[PDB]
């Protein structure tokens, strides 16, 4: 119930903007970032879950990551066989998603 | 495997370890943690990887030489002459194993008529409550409450099980907290000396694998064998822990697990096993500031976790008086020890008699009488009512 | 000569075969019925492959076979198998198409010594042991009747029987006379079921001062997967040496390894009864009182756990709005209130319940990880306790002691109902549809009535908000309650030495009712009353804002609905009525009010006495008033006198006035009530007084 | 069926561009609507038959090379045996020991004269996978069971670890000769490692 | 920051530094607003759902 403006903001979030590289090699962000501050019980988490389901690519996480997955990527070296391993984080696992 | 005892150690030397082999009927005896005398032979057994350098070796007396195309080179020549490396090790074979110093009906039958006479004489004395306090602790002055508590912990209670699958503790655990030099480690040392199966450990000296258990592979067969820790060697005995605060929090977690479940679970090296640890714990701890603060509760004076704090049956607190006449009474005893090396002791019962009586006494499983039910109910009611607001705060809460 | 030597020769072999055939054909029970008749008939009805024989009957009928059985098991078992196969094929001719062999297993025996006593004397004999299973290798295809392909030509060598002692090595190809090599014809070979088990002594039977010992056993054919790890079993088997590789040769003494080969293992109207119990008008109170027989008091907690166990119903219109039906429970209590016993009972009752502790060293972890298992030595993905309890209950003890990872995983599993894993090249999402029940202690070690629930507990507000029901167990010195609790404890201790609700249902009946209600009861909300709910919600929010702390939110209403559904599931109602709604209202209001501090709680309790009094007892309220007055008098006596007096007395006028304030004008039934006598109260008309 | 498919493909696409006359092999995959069965139901009776099983993939090894046609050479006379067909699955091959050439008057070749020529062999892709029982169907209080899977040619890289897959295959055993048991444990007799 | 919004305090209700807040495009603030007749509609909508 309610939040028509909020729903429209979420829709334009889902569609997203357009990214633009430049001749100098510099880039400019083409994606939208939103913040929602509110009292408990204001139906915020449900919108996030609906966005996660609606978008073709979507990851839902909290602060400090998830149960067994971090929020950012990390790099290690295998001592037995020398290979540079990288662990996918919640941000790396999404490309073009929400 | 056997080890050389401490009394035989020379200056600055680690105890010697030896391997003993049991055949047929003698196989049964000599369990882990014992202190036993062996009688047998000393025998030489070959070894493989002793010689990284060439040494004494065997050969054949035949005067045989090679022929062209079959010349006695290294490998073929060594194999043709049957050369074997003479390496050896020392192994003890045992034919008699005995205790160094030696089911209630079985215990009664084992004892002789004179031993049973002594046991019966001990049995019907009220001074048994008093004299046992003085016998085990002749030199320590005062602190009779701690002596009584330690004796009660030694005798222990009765374990029971319920119909729902739960189990109830039958052991008693004791903690002592006190100011410096209040004979706090003397009780631990005396209990270690008296008890036949007791292990004394300091907080930081013992590791996690030192307690609990370890798993290693059998030398010959495919099976596995278990190395017992301090708690397993002290099974159905007393474990003494000095400087209880110095133990790691995770070691304290393991100790609490052993105190609650009374079971050690091992899942390592392809072996899953459960072992029984029915130990009674005697622990000594220091105040946080090095002295007991009279203005604060017990929970604010010790750095111990709440669960293990609640698991302990009894806490004893020792505080040193400054200039009371006891300073004289203490001194008179101490010099009495130095002036009289062995003649200043008036023990009533020898330690062996006490051990025999304790072994006989631990077999009993007394029940709870009907009047005792109501008496305990009313006494617990009074104890809880003591917690009322009409009187000052107490260290505990009931 | 040895027993096996006499067994080997053909004469006594055929004679014993005939004797066993006659024993099979002529054996009858104590009532004259042919035992093997019914046995083989019921075996035939399910196309089974095994037959069970008792040593007692075998010894009674034919003594020589029983005498020879222990000291020559393999050949005698083979002969008995042949005889049984002949008899069965005589009874039915179709098994030549179905099963070409039948095994004979010995069921009962004179009990043989434990694992300690097995020594050289028991080699190649028949023994019976008891132990505890610790590991299993799974099911493995072993060879039997092997066909080999020659590698020079392509001839197929005939079937060879695979003995358990040595591998089969064919001599030469019958046609080209080659000496090898040969390989196994995979398509034409026959295979058998094989499993390996490790058995350890029961820890209760081990004498003090020594350690439990273990031994290995092998199960074949129908015996596979008949035991779970951690169970207690009894085997009848053969103590064996003659298998290749038993002798230690490379180094050390000439030591042999022993193995045991086992051949036996020894560990409609209900729906009508459920409907009949549902027909009873007071089934709900029976179920409420049926929970936790061994715990005294805490009736409200048991009532809440009833709804938690029965549960609700998830709802998801389309694939957009998911709403769970699992009712989580949180308990916060002072030490000694027996919070863990509730979790133990719930684990015992629940069909699928997982238990874990946050302090550390738990048997089951709370976080998924990929690891080589220490026992099976296999690369496994071990999910947490949350994943394992799909459509089940997860229990967490010592909720405050949990570290960062456990809190994060619990928050993710409670709010999203799924667990995400990104470890060792594995990216997964797993379902965590489970009900969470937790127990905890306050921050200072004692609950403070002057502070809110959040200030008393180490947990955070987002975690608390997830739980539908919060229960607070505060320890307070009540002499009568303490006396009753002590009486129960001492009675339990004495009983277990080695030498309101009319009647609770049996535990198995309760389990069956729970299963049936979960499977076949789906209450419908087609008769809800929105007007009363909306008005009550508005009034609750209004007075919450008037007090000025912790306002109510829509989430609570959802919980109410779920609880209502749970209540409708208790009575097997297919539709929701006002009684369930009012009960859920009472539960939700109690939970909400109990989390407030002193003044706010008192004001809310006084104002909302209308709703909280649904199906309540006036006598209980009067008892509460009397207890409050008694406590006030006792506190005054203790503060002024410095000690309690021998008697407690209270005028009736104060009780009457307070009852009038709660709109109660008669108290004779309260005087005659059982609650009055249980607390040892008396009423004297000679002085118009109440004495305790 | 693969030979029939190759012949049909030759029939339909005869006028190919010049130079590429070589007709290559064709892999035939299977698919069905039959409902699956539990992995726990796999027992001795299902050997060398066709089974359908669900699972979750937890490990996938690297793609390697396996030979299907080999050619070997003799030490002395340098004669060659060509176009020897290898068997599919985890099965090996044993080289012959005798040189099969008629030589009268000439001296003869020694014993075991054959060497494998690597540059004259046909190779295909090879992969092994590890499959675990579904958590949705694992019995309460029981450790999950595992299985090893063999992937050949075009089936490689179709599955990423973490996916939930349904697999149709043949239940088999490895065949690397009658090797002796190893290790300090020798209880098991006549056990061949199984796979799908 | 305090668990529930405090309108009169204005600022200091948000703990984030302005640097991280700059990266957001739109910021929404939601409050539990007292409306006696709106609660009836919300309850009816919820029960209807
Ligand atoms: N109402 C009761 N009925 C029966 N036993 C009780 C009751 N209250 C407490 N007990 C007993 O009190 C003892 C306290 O141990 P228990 O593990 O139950 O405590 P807990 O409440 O979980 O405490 P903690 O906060 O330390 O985890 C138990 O042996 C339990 O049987
Ligand atoms: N306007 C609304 N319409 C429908 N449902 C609502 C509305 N407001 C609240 N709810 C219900 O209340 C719950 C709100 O919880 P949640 O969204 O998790 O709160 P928050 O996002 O603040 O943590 C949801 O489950 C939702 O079903
Ligand atoms: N009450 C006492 N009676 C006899 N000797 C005592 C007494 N108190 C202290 N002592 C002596 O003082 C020393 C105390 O040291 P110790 O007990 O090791 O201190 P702590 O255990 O606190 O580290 C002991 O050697 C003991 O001989
Ligand atoms: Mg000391
Ligand atoms: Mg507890
Ligand atoms: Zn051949
Ligand atoms: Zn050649």
């Amino acid at each position: 119930f309610g939040g028509t403006d909020m729903k429209k903001a979420i829709a334009c979030l889902l569609f997203g903007g357009s990214r633009k590289r430049l001749p100098d090699g510099l880039t400019r962000r083409g994606d939208i970032n939103l913040l929602m501050l509110g009292d408990p019980g204001t139906a915020k988490s449900q919108l996030l879950k609906f966005v996660e389901k609606c978008s073709p690519i979507g990851v839902y996480t909290s602060g400090k990551g998830s149960s067994a997955a971090g929020l950012t990527a990390s790099v290690m070296r295998d001592p037995s066989s020398r290979n540079f391993i990288m662990e996918g984080g919640a941000m790396v696992l999404a490309d073009g998603g929400v | 495997r056997i080890q050389e005892t401490q009394a035989e150690l020379p200056r600055g030397s680690i105890p010697r370890s030896l391997e003993v082999i049991l055949r047929a009927e003698a196989v049964e005896s000599a369990q882990a943690g014992d202190k036993c005398d062996f009688t047998g032979t000393l025998i030489v057994v070959p070894d493989v990887s002793k010689l990284s350098t060439p040494g004494a070796r065997a050969e054949t007396n035949s005067r045989v030489s090679g022929v062209d195309g079959y010349e006695t080179e290294g490998i073929r020549g060594l194999r043709a002459l049957g050369v074997r490396d003479l390496s050896y090790r020392l192994v003890f074979l045992a034919c008699c194993v005995a205790p160094t110093n030696p089911t209630a009906e079985s215990i009664k039958n084992q004892m002789t008529v004179k031993e049973w006479e002594k046991v019966f004489e001990m049995s019907q004395d009220k001074n048994l409550y008093h004299n046992l306090c003085t016998s085990l602790f002749p030199t320590i002055h005062g602190n009779d409450e701690v002596k009584r508590g330690v004796l009660l912990m030694l005798f222990g209670g009765v374990p029971k099980t319920t119909g729902e699958g739960t189990s109830l503790r039958g052991d008693i655990n004791v903690c002592i907290v006190g100011d410096p030099s209040t004979a706090k480690s003397q009780f631990l040392k005396h209990v270690e000396e008296f008890s036949p199966r007791a292990v004394y450990t300091s907080g930081k000296a013992s590791s996690a694998a030192g307690l609990t258990a370890a798993v290693v592979r059998d030398e010959e067969s495919h099976e596995f064998v278990i190395e017992a820790g301090a708690l397993m060697l002290a099974d159905n005995g007393v474990c003494c822990i000095d400087e209880f605060d110095k133990m790691d929090v995770r070691d304290q977690v393991a100790i609490h697990e052993a105190m609650e479940q009374q079971t050690i679970s091992i899942t390592k090296a392809g072996v899953k096993a459960t072992l029984n640890a029915r130990t009674s714990i005697l622990a000594a701890a220091n105040p946080i500031s090095g002295h007991y603060d009279r203005s604060k509760s017990l929970k604010q004076n010790i750095n111990l976790s709440a669960p293990i704090m609640s698991r302990f049956d009894l806490f004893f607190i020792l505080v040193d008086e400054c200039n009371e006449v006891t300073d004289y009474a203490i001194a008179r005893r101490i010099v009495d020890l130095h002036s009289r090396i062995e003649e200043s002791i008036d023990r009533v019962y020898s330690l062996d008699d006490i051990r025999r009586y304790l072994l006989f006494a631990r077999q009993f499983k007394p029940k709870i009488s009907k009047e005792s039910e109501d008496f305990i109910v009313e006494q617990y009611k009074h104890l809880r009512q003591r917690d009322g607001s009409g009187v000052t705060k107490s260290s505990w809460r009931i | 000569h040895s027993v096996r030597e006499w067994v080997s020769m053909a004469g006594p072999r055929l004679e014993i075969h005939h004797r066993f055939k006659n024993f099979l054909r002529t054996h009858v029970d104590s009532h004259g019925h042919n035992v093997f008749k019914e046995r083989i008939s019921d075996m035939c009805k399910e196309n089974r492959e095994s037959l069970v024989v008792n040593y007692e009957d075998l010894a009674a009928r034919e003594h020589v076979l029983a005498y020879f059985l222990p000291e020559a098991p393999a050949e005698l078992l083979q002969i008995f198998d042949e005889a049984a196969l002949e008899v069965v094929l005589a009874m039915y001719p179709k098994y030549d198409r179905i099963t070409n062999h039948i095994h004979v297993r010995i069921s009962h025996l004179p009990l043989v010594e434990e694992l300690r006593s097995l020594r050289q004397l028991h080699l190649n004999q028949l023994i019976r042991t008891s132990g505890v299973v610790t590991s299993c290798t799974g099911v493995l295809p072993q060879l039997s009747m092997v066909k080999y392909n020659c590698n020079k030509c392509n001839f197929v060598l005939g079937p060879f029987c695979q003995s358990q002692n040595q591998e089969v090595k064919p001599g030469s190809c019958p046609e080209c006379q080659s000496a090898g090599p040969f390989e196994v014809n995979m398509e034409e070979t026959i295979y058998q079921n094989y499993q390996r088990i490790r058995i350890q002594e029961s820890p209760g039977k081990v004498a003090a001062g020594r350690l439990p010992r273990s031994k290995d056993a092998i199960l074949l054919a129908d015996l596979v997967d008949s035991c779970k790890p951690g169970d207690e079993i009894e085997l009848t088997g053969i103590y064996h040496n003659n298998y290749d590789g038993s002798l230690n040769t490379a180094n050390g003494f000439p030591v042999f390894a022993t193995v045991i080969l086992a051949n036996h293992v020894a560990k409609d109207e209900d729906v009508k009864m459920i409907t009949s119990l549902s027909k009873d008008q007071q089934i709900g109170e029976k179920i409420f009182a049926s929970i936790a027989p061994s715990i005294y008091g805490h009736e409200d907690i048991k009532r809440g756990l009833a709804l938690a166990l029965f549960g609700g119903e998830p709802k998801n219109p389309g694939g957009k709005h998911k709403v769970r039906g699992d009712i989580n429970v949180l308990l916060c209590g002072d030490p000694g209130t027996a919070k863990s016993q509730f979790l133990k009972y719930i684990e015992k009752v629940s069909s699928r319940a997982i238990f874990t502790t946050g302090q550390g060293a738990s048997a089951v972890g709370l976080t998924a990880y990929v690891q080589r298992h220490p026992v099976s030595r296999e690369w496994t993905l071990e999910a947490g306790a949350l994943v394992l309890a799909d459509r089940g209950v997860c229990l967490i003890d010592e909720f405050d002691k949990m570290n960062d990872q456990d809190r994060t995983s619990i928050h993710e599993a409670m709010e999203q109902q799924s667990i995400s894993i990104s470890k060792a090249g594995i990216v997964t999402s797993l379902q965590a549809r489970c009900t969470v029940i937790a127990a905890a202690n306050p921050i200072g070690g004692r609950y403070d009535p002057s502070l809110t629930f959040s200030e008393n507990v180490d947990l955070t507000e987002p975690i608390i908000s997830r739980f539908d029901i919060l229960c607070v167990v505060r320890d307070t010195v009540d002499p009568v309650q303490d006396e009753m609790l002590a009486r129960f404890v001492v009675g339990s201790h004495v009983r277990h030495h080695p030498s309101y609700g009319v009647e609770p249902l049996p535990q198995e009946v309760l389990k069956k009712y729970i299963i049936y209600a979960k499977e076949r009861v789906h209450p419908k909300l087609n008769q809800m009353d929105q007007d009363k709910v909306a008005k009550m919600y508005s009034d609750l929010r209004k007075e919450s804002m008037a007090t000025g702390s912790i306002p109510i939110t829509v989430r609570h209403i959802e919980s109410m609905i779920r609880m209502a559904e749970a209540h409708a599931r208790i009575h097997l109602r297919d539709y929701v009525i006002e009684d369930d709604v009012n009960m859920a209202i009472r539960v939700m209001l109690e939970s909400f009010i109990d989390t407030q501090k002193f003044s706010v709680m008192r004001s809310m309790r006084k104002t909302f006495a209308r709703y909280l009094s649904f199906r309540r007892d006036n006598n209980e309220l009067l008892l509460f008033i009397l207890k409050q007055l008694v406590a006030e008098q006792v506190t005054y006596q203790r503060n002024r006198f410095g000690a309690q007096q021998d008697t407690i007395e209270v005028p009736e006028k104060d009780l009457v006035d307070k009852a009038r304030q709660i709109n109660i004008h008669n108290l004779s039934a309260f005087y005659d009530s059982e609650l009055f006598r249980m607390n040892k109260f008396s009423h004297d008309l000679k002085r118009k007084m109440i004495l305790q | 069926l693969e030979e029939a498919a190759k012949e049909v493909a030759d029939e339909v696409t005869r006028p190919r561009p010049s130079g590429e006359e070589v007709l290559q092999d064709i892999q035939v995959m299977l698919k069905s609507d039959a409902s699956p069965s539990s992995i726990r139901s796999l027992k001795s009776d299902m050997m060398s038959h066709l089974v359908k099983i669900p699972g979750i993939i937890i490990a996938a090894s690297a793609v390697r090379a396996k030979a299907t046609r080999i050619s070997i050479q003799c030490r002395s006379c340098r004669n060659t045996l060509t176009n020897i067909a290898m068997r599919p699955g985890l099965e090996g091959y044993a080289l012959p020991r005798k040189c099969n050439t008629d030589q009268a008057g000439r001296p003869k070749c020694p014993l075991d004269p054959y060497f494998i020529m690597p540059d004259k062999c046909k190779c295909v892709d090879f992969q092994t996978l590890k499959l675990q029982e579904l958590p949705d169907a694992v019995p309460h209080g029981e450790m999950p069971r595992h299985m090893q899977l063999y992937c050949d040619r075009y089936l490689c890289d179709k599955v990423v670890p973490g996916n939930r897959v349904t697999i149709m295959g043949i239940y088999s055993i490895k065949k690397f000769g009658l090797t002796t048991s190893r290790g300090r444990d020798r209880v098991g007799v006549g056990i061949r490692s199984s796979y799908i | 920051v305090f668990g529930r919004w405090d309108e009169t305090k204005g600022e200091d209700n948000i703990d984030f530094m302005p640097t991280i807040l700059s990266r957001f495009d739109m910021i929404f603030i939601v409050k539990d607003e007292h409306n006696e007749e709106r609660d009836v509609m919300l309850a009816k909508h919820v029960i209807t759902l």
